[PDB]
């Protein structure tokens, strides 16, 4: 997934090209995941994605928090 | 003829296997920094 998108300079291997995101899904299929998932609990191909799972959960609550309140 | 040609035998096979190794230096070199090559813009790729 590096040289896949290091070769073809792709940033964000959501942006990807379709025959690039496959041929590498012909290679190694536990990738169906953070490629073909339309909302992933987990945030797929980021740093953060464990951190970002966590802080929506902080949000969510203030909102049934904030709206309750009222 | 086997004091004069075994002289150059000793020094005709001397030069011809320095000059071997210095193809293969070539190779054994860069694939080790193709993976350097790798991270270094896949350190922007987590970007």
């Amino acid at each position: 997934l590096t040289e896949a998108c290091a070769a073809e300079r792709v940033v964000r291997p959501h942006q990807l090209s379709p025959a690039a995101q496959t041929a590498l899904l012909r290679r190694f299929p536990a990738l169906e995941g953070p490629l073909r998932h339309p909302r992933p609990v987990l945030q797929p191909f980021d740093i953060a994605a464990e951190v970002a799972f966590v802080a929506r959960i902080q949000i969510a609550c203030l909102r049934a928090l904030g709206h309750s309140i009222r | 003829r086997r004091t004069g040609r075994s002289a150059l035998a000793v020094l005709i096979r001397a030069c011809r296997r320095i000059q071997q190794q210095l193809q293969r230096t070539r190779r054994a070199l860069f694939q080790r920094s193709n993976a350097v090559l790798t991270s270094l813009h896949h350190v922007r790729m987590l970007l």
